């Protein structure tokens, strides 16, 4: 794009806001009434520091030739270089604040602010991830008793690809048989007056079996027997017993 | 006239899909069928599709055995629909808010 | 990932992030190394953990490799050891990662509609899974294994 | 809609432009690109 | 959508016509097919499955596409294609009943390209399976609703390419 | 058509033709050839049909050719029939469709507004339809007069 | 969106890869820096609305778009112009947080230039406006969360421009 | 929606001007035409069903557009025009009475042409048939009302064209 | 372009019209007053360099803009944008001789907004300096001429906002 | 442009194919009507000139697009009009004797809307000129040759609307 | 375009600034790698016939795409599609020397993925034979150029995706 290119970012311009109050120092007595202070070196005046001193060529001539002896790369820094600079105090622009350094937060090496902090966190996801894992078993139940009770085996549903899949997996996980249609598109049936009539016995009347084959199926009162299923006896039925016609058959309805 | 000539005049229209559109409503005393083939209408229609390619099936299920027992109403069930963290992912995240 | 999480469920709420928030991604970045040792663990011994799931699945389920069975064959058993490493290595995803995001957004997702059209027995693979969860915990510790437990439940729950 | 219909598509005559924005938000397929239809309507002069 | 018989009688409406002997040739040809239409197609609603499961095992199911990296990696992506495939059998087996494209041109092949491209879904195996079940249907169908439902087909691969 | 009526209304619920709907375009694609021979019949005898329910009509409603009536004058009259030969051919149009789609889409939606905006009495219409009934009935079968006024009925059911 | 973590995740899916050295040193590198970053989210979080009026006084308040004829002359305007740097502030915080500024592609930046141009936004004003408030959001939160900060302010001014 | 009144104030306050003498003129010169213009709005608002009429017979009531394979052939399309025609005179209405073509623009043009052309409605007729409800307005309302709804009729034209 | 003599020749051409007593009133109206516009259009001519060197002075010379940052900071960008004042000023006389705008129509805000958009450069800025040198023209010419050349400065100032 | 016989040959070598039964169809049936075609577009050669005047007088020639403020009432418009009929007319004949309308895509229709629209020449008006255009040439020419020849004018009066 | 050096001096003029301590950092950066660069190039130019052939060879030389019917079947669109790796292999060579992707922006991706739209070129293709040719490159020049070079080729990947 070339050198002298223009950016929106770096436009730290009035330019396209019309601030007609804001310029830059151009009279002596500029520094009484608008003006600041430089905040960096680059913008200093023509040969002084920031602060308005003459600047110096910030480097002596080292005295003591000595690795042991004389100042070197292990020597520490003497407290009072950041006092002559005025870094020390809070109004100075190189104050410098060691509670937002990246120097103060914890170290992750440490083994022991990591175990710490593992127990920490497992504290606040397992709520969350218990009440998760219950919805999703919640589903899987619902879903097999309404496939035990018809729900998915309307022609409806059996003709989309998605349902006959849904079918085939039913069958397959021995939930329950789904009557479909013949290779040629007729329905099955078992006995030829009506369609979709599907066989029984000996498996329609047997309990814990509601989603064989399907691993953990929790459907029910899992953790105990079920009660005897005993009641042999007809109650006489006050003011609804049935009344049907005489001397004929209710034929249908 | 001719084949260019008679498909311009046939294709002149708003669209031959404002007649052909069928409306889902629930009615008196539906069976179970009924009010599922209901509940995946309002699926294509909130979701533009059915939803069995971008869900796992744990998500909206206590939504639909809801409705399959008409505890909710049609409107009820487009809500929580709506409010539901399938619609967030779909056709929230993914987009801005204009 | 519960940072990403996080950000999403307080972006919908047009709010900055409440200090319980901060907090729970505080607790993860300090819990990371052990996540990451963890993840090294399950990672680095996937062949043992492959090979003993395999064995307990056809132990406990010989119909799927029985004569005609879905995985029956060389090549159709070579692809279920395939699949249980796919979802060895979800599982690991999933740990370094602090949530299920990964595993349920690569894997589950769908997975009934594909092993449906596939021929597949899910509860097969459910069963697979589960045999790999207890051979992968045999090799942790006490709190190692239940924190890693943690995630073969949940897709053992969506695999149902 | 009421309580008891599902929504539909609905072409429309007089909202003032609501009829070509709404066909092309149907016609187009999901996810088929990234453009937004109705970023805003055009400035009017006035308030 | 326009079947034959709405095609015919929007022909001859947009002349102000009667029907006359070439409408009733083309009427008679589609209610003679009509039967073997509708046979077809009730084998077809009937094997839906069984074809998708088919087609994709002999076109695409062991190439480099379903390895990771392919557009056909993850479940949700199988599942997404496999919908995909289900559609087009539907689209097409309407498009067989109707004796008239024009359904595909209205639901199915408007603006499918640039959703593909956008999505970055392969069109050539797209088409490589779309004329594998165009196999399969054809073989359970029986010659003629095999190239009734080829028309349609390569409709279909002809609008995508 | 019967055909595009059974596919969009089987297209909304999102599932294919059941076996009854299957049944009826069946017997639709049966019954084609008669269709095709009434259409004829009442195609090609289009001059004496309109000629004759337009004397009917005339004898019924003097006051529409009456002087000032809106049918008054050599060019209103020969304009309403080419209305009553207009709707004559959307009969046959219904007739070959095995429904009223092709006459209800084309010169039904919106007859009224039309017809109030053109000063035309709808009644008028009403009474050349059922009379062009009749004059067409007339040269048909029992069955096949039945089958063919089902038609004119509903046209004038939709035009009162 | 995806943040530090899903980025190399997929990245080592992506070439069906177990997670290497490389891996390992990016997260590592994630790791460190989440509680600076959690930090710097809880401050901003803080001081959110006096970053905003800050970043206004600064910038735009005394100028002539708000003035009348400028953009944002009537209470509505400034009203939605405020409401536009909330946005931009959180968004930012979000960005900052994940270690990934995805989310600024997925929710912020997708068709907003188009909007600015068919309103009649001024876009300059705008960038302006985001780096005074990338000053005061530096300004408040020390210099590493304040550079990390302007990484997600200096993209939003890029897509922008 | 502007009038002239909200235009020229809408013109001061964008300049944080008062009310000088030129915007006295513009108000003074709709204030003195506001009668005229009540009477207009009143008249055309008796006979809009008879305005219709007679400009739909003078324009395109006989031509071959109304017969088979013309736009507006079915009883529906005749319908749908009319409607059409009559939104055209009450917006033109409206407008002569706010003294400004704003809502024009906002209520009416506003991707007008693009619907037609998706339509297929042949844009020249309508332009025609606009002309000619122009002529029997102006008959009905006398010269200088005539004038004032020739403009908006104008104005809408131009924008349709 | 189109000058005050083609505008009415050709709305009287555009009616199958003579030249009746209107045209002849603006015709009279350009032929009196244009004695003087040949005398501000040489003395523009005599003065352009001192107009646009004066109306920078005033006008954004020592602001912020010419600063490192501004749009005009390099000597290119300070070179265009004279360059840029000069075509106003010369293209504003060219419509003041002509009495009509519709060459600044065709040859100056064609695209112009669109292309400083793209640019970068900043529109208030370029609106107050192209006021900034109406007031020395309207100065160097007197009050008719400075009223009649304000006229198009104004027009080139409401086409750029 | 590709012609009968290159589209033919396109199709069977896009799919590595050589010519079979269905190719020798169509090549046999361009090859028995290429005859007449020749004797068309020679009698149309012949008589160019007063098919185009004989079009322009029964459609065109005493409207009011021919006075003042119609499309070509200047002589310059009128020459342009009559010349691009010419182009309508020459562009058709290549049409019906390569049996191929992509010559029309490629060098007529392509951009032709946007000109038009652009210049604000009418497009009804157009294509009724070239619908009259139709029958004279289909008179000259007889029934087959006519209907040969419409097929090509509705071509371009479809791809103008 | 502009290099590594260009960008630092950029960024360092745009702001007021002489080229500080991080400005000699990147600088240095630069200065350190420049002639493993010249050798990459080197090295890249004597063998770009080679690597273009061993490239296609590998990604579609015997795929269906060559084959009728597929976008670089006849002669004309395989010669022309290796003159586009030929140009894409430069550019990324330019790009390594210079060490900024600038040129890439302004010579290769702007308006490339519309013309291959336009054209009909399949994106997917190309991104694939542009990944292999960073194979073989990154093959030939070893590890470290390989990654410099990688570098820019991802570059035009994600620009053409
Ligand atoms: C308030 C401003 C406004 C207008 C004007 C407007 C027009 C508009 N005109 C429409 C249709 C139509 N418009 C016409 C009009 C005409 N046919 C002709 O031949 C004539 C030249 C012309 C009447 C002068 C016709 C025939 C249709 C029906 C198209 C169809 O059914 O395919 C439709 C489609 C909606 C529908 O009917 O279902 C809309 C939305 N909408 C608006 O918001
Ligand atoms: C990352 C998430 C993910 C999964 C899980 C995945 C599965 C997946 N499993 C497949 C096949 C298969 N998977 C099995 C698996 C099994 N057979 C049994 O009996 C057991 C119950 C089960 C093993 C535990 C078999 C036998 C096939 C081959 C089926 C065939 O080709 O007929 C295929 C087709 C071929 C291939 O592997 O590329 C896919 C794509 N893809 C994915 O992206
Ligand atoms: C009714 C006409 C119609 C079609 C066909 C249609 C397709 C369609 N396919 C999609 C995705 C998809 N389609 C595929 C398909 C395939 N991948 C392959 O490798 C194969 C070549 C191909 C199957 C044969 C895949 C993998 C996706 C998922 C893309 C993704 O998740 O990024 C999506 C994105 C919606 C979503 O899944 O969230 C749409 C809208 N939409 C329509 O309205
Ligand atoms: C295909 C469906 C369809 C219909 C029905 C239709 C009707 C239609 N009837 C018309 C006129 C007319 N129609 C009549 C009809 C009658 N006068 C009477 O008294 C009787 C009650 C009645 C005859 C039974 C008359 C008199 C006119 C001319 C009115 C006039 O010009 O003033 C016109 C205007 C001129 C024209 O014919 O083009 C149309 C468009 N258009 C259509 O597209
Ligand atoms: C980076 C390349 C570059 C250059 C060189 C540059 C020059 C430049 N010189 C200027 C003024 C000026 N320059 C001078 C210079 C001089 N007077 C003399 O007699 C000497 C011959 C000469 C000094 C050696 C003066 C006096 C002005 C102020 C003129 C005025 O305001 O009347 C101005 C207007 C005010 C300002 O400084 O912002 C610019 C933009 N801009 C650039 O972008
Ligand atoms: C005849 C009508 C007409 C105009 C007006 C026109 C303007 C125009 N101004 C340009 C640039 C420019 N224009 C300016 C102008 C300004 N900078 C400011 O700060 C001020 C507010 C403003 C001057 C008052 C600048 C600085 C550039 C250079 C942009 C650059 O180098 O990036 C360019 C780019 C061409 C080039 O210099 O290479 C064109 C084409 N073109 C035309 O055909
Ligand atoms: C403003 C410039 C301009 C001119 C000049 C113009 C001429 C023009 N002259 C015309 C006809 C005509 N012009 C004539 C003229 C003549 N017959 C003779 O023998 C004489 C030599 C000559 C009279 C001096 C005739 C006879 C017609 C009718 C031709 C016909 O309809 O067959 C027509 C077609 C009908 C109409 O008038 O609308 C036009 C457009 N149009 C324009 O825009
Ligand atoms: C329709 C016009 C047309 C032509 C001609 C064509 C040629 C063509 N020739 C090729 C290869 C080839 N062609 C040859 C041919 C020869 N070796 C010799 O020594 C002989 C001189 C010559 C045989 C007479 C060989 C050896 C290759 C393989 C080169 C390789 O892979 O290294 C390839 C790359 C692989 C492929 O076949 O897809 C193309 C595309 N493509 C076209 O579209």
């Amino acid at each position: 794009s070339g050198y002298g290119d223009y950016s929106y970012s770096t436009d730290r311009t009035k330019g396209h806001v019309n601030q007609y109050y804001v310029d830059k120092a151009r009279s002596r007595s500029d520094w009484g009434n608008r003006n600041v202070l430089p905040a960096s070196e680059g913008d200093a005046v023509l040969g002084r520091t920031a602060k308005g001193a003459v600047a110096v060529p910030e480097f002596g001539i080292p005295q003591l030739d000595d690795p042991v002896l004389g100042f070197g790369p292990d020597s520490m820094v003497d407290p009072r270089i950041a006092e002559a600079d005025g870094a020390v105090w809070r109004w100075d622009a190189g104050f410098v604040d060691e509670s937002m350094t990246l120097a103060s937060c914890a170290d992750i090496s440490d083994e022991a602010v990591a175990d710490e902090a593992f127990a920490k966190f497992r504290g606040s996801v397992l709520a969350e991830r218990g009440a998760m894992i219950t919805k999703a078993e919640s589903a899987t139940a619902s879903v097999i008793t309404s496939l035990r009770d018809g729900l998915y085996s309307g022609e409806a549903q059996l003709l989309t690809a998605s349902g006959q899949r849904l079918a085939n997996v039913a069958g397959q996980e021995k939930i329950a048989t789904i009557s479909g249609y013949t290779w040629d598109g007729q329905p099955q049936t078992e006995i030829p007056g009506k369609p979709f009539v599907k066989s029984i016995g000996a498996m329609d009347y047997m309990d814990g079996v509601e989603g064989g084959d399907v691993v953990a199926a929790k459907v029910g009162a899992f953790w105990k027997p079920k009660a005897p299923k005993e009641v042999p006896y007809k109650r006489p039925m006050g003011a609804n017993t049935p009344e049907l016609p005489y001397n004929t058959v209710p034929r249908l309805v | 006239q001719n084949l260019y000539s008679i498909k311009y005049k046939v294709k002149q229209g708003v669209s031959k899909l404002r007649d052909q559109q069928k409306i889902f409503e629930t009615k008196g005393s539906l069976s179970k069928d009924a009010y599922l083939s209901i509940f995946q209408a309002a699926c294509r229609q909130i979701f533009e599709r059915d939803i069995s390619t971008f869900v796992i099936g744990n998500e909206i299920e206590n939504i639909k055995i809801q409705f399959i027992k008409g505890q909710i109403s049609v409107k009820e069930m487009i809500n929580a629909l709506g409010k539901s963290s399938v619609y967030l992912k779909e056709f929230y995240n993914p987009y801005p808010n204009i | 990932s519960i940072v990403t999480k996080s950000i999403v469920n307080a972006d919908a709420e047009a709010r900055y992030l409440s200090p319980g928030e901060l907090d729970r991604i505080k607790s993860f970045v300090l819990s990371g190394q052990r996540r990451l040792r963890i993840a090294q663990t399950l990672t680095e011994n996937r062949e043992r953990i492959v090979k003993q799931g395999g064995q307990q699945l056809f132990q406990r389920r010989p119909d799927v490799v029985s004569p005609g069975g879905n995985a029956y064959g060389e090549e159709m058993t070579a692809t279920c050891l395939r699949d249980l490493d796919y979802y060895l290595r979800l599982v690991t995803y999933g740990i370094i990662a602090g949530d299920v995001t990964p595993i349920e957004e690569i894997g589950l997702v769908g997975v009934k509609e594909m092993y449906s059209a596939l021929g597949t027995p899910i509860s097969g693979v459910a069963e697979g899974i589960r045999c790999m969860k207890d051979v992968a915990c045999s090799l942790l510790s006490g709190e190692d294994a239940a924190e890693v437990g943690f995630y073969f439940d949940y897709t053992l729950a969506a695999m149902q | 809609f009421g309580e008891v219909r599902v929504p539909f598509r609905r072409f429309p005559t007089l909202p003032a432009a609501n009829f070509p924005n709404t066909n092309t938000l149907f016609d187009k397929q999901t996810k088929q690109n990234s453009v937004v239809i109705v970023p805003s309507f055009k400035a009017i002069t006035g308030n | 959508m326009q079947d034959a018989i709405t095609s015919v009688i929007n022909a001859a409406d947009v002349q102000g016509k009667y029907l006359d002997a070439n409408s009733v040739e083309k009427l008679r040809g589609y209610f003679q097919t009509g039967e073997l239409r509708v046979r077809a197609a009730a084998t077809i609603a009937a094997n839906a499955a069984t074809i998708i499961k088919e087609a994709v095992a002999k076109s695409l199911l062991y190439s480099d596409i379903t390895r990771p990296g392919g557009n056909m990696y993850t479940t949700r992506r199988y599942a997404a294609c496999i919908r995909d495939l289900d559609y087009y059998l539907r689209y097409a087996t309407y498009g067989m009943l109707a004796g008239d494209p024009s359904i595909l041109d209205e639901r199915v092949l408007n603006g499918l390209k640039e959703t593909y491209n956008s999505l970055g879904v392969p069109i050539g195996a797209t088409i490589q399976a779309i004329q594998a079940m165009k196999e399969v249907t054809g073989s359970l169908v029986g010659s003629d609703a095999g190239k009734e439902m080829g028309l349609y087909f390569d409709y279909i691969c002809s609008g995508l390419s």
